[PDB]
């Protein structure tokens, strides 16, 4: 997941936010402040059944 | 299936074809506009058109580090000195974007407004991309670094430096900026409405649609490598393009030996000139049982030899003559002493008997197709015409 | 453009494939030789898998 500055185009870094966290631009002063919670969702992949169920 | 729905007229504008430019932001998602922002300046380079803009944003607004801002505003201008200032004020309370030319050629592409029963076009004078301008850091740099801190003849036509110096002769226009929100935009909008009927007949879009082909993608070679009198291999049943029908029987009559006529006027087009092309065909063929044979003498040219790997020997067209005069006395060449009959060897006549006849058994040769309907056509005089000739030419071997 | 008849006087044989060379006396062909195309991008795998 990526996320870019609507100041400026460049991708959001987050920082050390001084109340709450922080996305801040490396270069503009636009920032933005965490507010929600937020996750980003992998589900990797699993063994497969053959050898698994094979000879129990 | 018929055009049965939604017949909408079309009309076009040029009140605005020279003031029409295209402008967008691919940055910029479709979602929200820059109708809330002052652009607070807005410039042009006429020639070579290339525009760049300049607008306003707000800073006291949370997503505002005005911390940052004051740092990097000590940073982008002289710390204290302002020589150049970009920003009066110790923030950043502007931005300034560029522009990218897009296409050498706009004439193909035109601007259209759909209304309900009307479409009005106008072409468009320029399409520009636009960008954000990143330079403040490079002037931050140049702050930073100075801060710390006749002729002989070239070959440097394609030097960036000249195009740049003719970049720069063009000084930068400058525009009032109004935004769309403005009754201006409505009150010029309306000059695109062209005026005029529903509908009238176009002066232009006349020509056919074998016409619009035919200019749409022109032959890429003005004038052809070789003639049609068929110096090399060429076409057959595409008709010569411009070749007189005499030399067009001429040609056809070169590949097959004997031919009824009653085939031709499907390779000639059934436009032929029945009389001219019987004129011709005596000219190039003489006919035996019922069909037009090719003449000997435009069969092989004067300076001709025996040709095949065989016994070397002159133009001797005698000897084919008077297998012709076999074939037109007699009604088949039974016979196979018709060699030795002229004192011709086997492979001098073989050939000859071989272009129109075929073998029966101990028997010899017959042609290959029977005698056909000629007669139908009116000109009698035509077998006396080559009786006469049949006499001459028993005269002249005779003497054998 | 020759006709067989006439090759006889040129010595020269009917059937000889012709499209070769003579230098020094000598017959020499040049043969077709087969080359990679240009101006084409491709993707491979390296030795270490890369
Ligand atoms: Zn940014």
């Amino acid at each position: 997941m990526l996320l870019f500055c609507p100041g400026c185009g460049n991708g959001l870094i987050v920082e050390e936010g001084q109340r709450c966290h922080r996305f801040s631009c490396n270069t503009c002063p636009y920032v933005h402040n965490i507010t929600r919670k937020v996750t980003n969702r992998k589900y990797p992949k699993l063994k497969e059944v053959d050898d698994v169920l094979g000879g129990a | 299936d018929d055009p049965v729905v939604q017949e909408i007229d079309v009309y076009l504008a040029k009140s605005l074809a020279e003031k029409l430019y295209l402008f967008q932001y691919p940055v910029r998602p479709a979602s929200m506009t820059y109708d809330d922002i002052p652009h607070l300046s807005a410039k042009i380079k006429p020639k070579q058109q290339k525009v760049e803009l300049e607008m306003a944003i707000d800073t006291l607004n949370p997503n505002y580090c005005r911390s940052k801002g004051e740092q990097i505003a000590l940073n982008v201008d002289g710390a204290c000195a302002d020589e150049t200032s970009t920003y009066s004020s110790k923030l950043m309370d502007k931005q300034t974007f560029c522009s990218s030319q897009t296409t050498s050629n706009t004439s193909r592409y035109a601007a259209a407004l759909y209304r309900q029963g009307e479409l009005h076009l106008t072409p468009l004078h320029g399409i520009l991309q636009l960008r954000p301008s990143f330079s403040y850091l490079d002037k931050a740099d140049a702050k930073h670094r100075e801060r710390e801190a006749e002729q002989a003849r070239q070959r440097r036509v394609q030097s960036y430096e000249f195009l740049q110096k003719k970049h720069a002769e063009e000084p930068w226009v400058h525009l009032h900026y109004y935004g769309l929100r403005d009754s201006r935009s409505e009150h010029e909008r309306q000059y695109l409405l062209c005026p005029g009927s529903s509908g009238v007949e176009n002066t232009e879009l006349v020509k056919s649609p074998s016409e619009y082909l035919m200019m749409l993608m022109p032959p890429s070679q003005e004038e052809e490598k070789d003639k049609p009198v068929a110096p090399s291999n060429v076409l057959s049943m595409a008709q010569l393009r411009t070749l007189p029908l005499a030399d067009q029987i001429k040609i056809l009559m070169k590949n097959v030996k004997v031919m009824p006529f009653a085939n031709l006027m499907s390779l000639l087009g059934p436009s032929i000139d029945s009389v001219a092309v019987l004129r011709g065909i005596q000219k190039v063929a003489m006919l035996v049982q019922g069909n037009w044979v090719v003449k000997s003498d435009i069969l092989y040219p004067k300076d001709s030899s025996s040709p095949h790997s065989g016994v070397p020997a002159e133009v001797l067209c005698r000897g084919r003559d008077f297998v012709m005069w076999k074939f037109t006395q007699s009604r088949w060449v039974v016979r196979k002493e018709v060699a030795t009959v002229t004192k011709l060897c086997a492979e001098d006549v073989k050939d000859f008997l071989e272009h129109m006849a075929v073998v029966r058994i101990n028997k010899g040769w017959e042609f290959i197709l029977p005698y056909d309907g000629e007669f139908i056509k009116k000109h009698p005089d035509v077998v006396q015409r080559q009786h006469m000739l049949w006499t001459g030419i028993q005269a002249k071997l005779e003497k054998v | 453009g020759k006709t067989p008849a006439e090759f006889a006087k040129l010595n020269e044989c009917p059937l000889d494939p012709g499209g070769y060379f003579i230098v020094k006396g000598v017959e020499k062909v040049i043969l077709i030789q087969e080359q990679l195309s240009k101006n084409r991008i491709i993707v491979e795998a390296d030795r270490k898998g890369a």
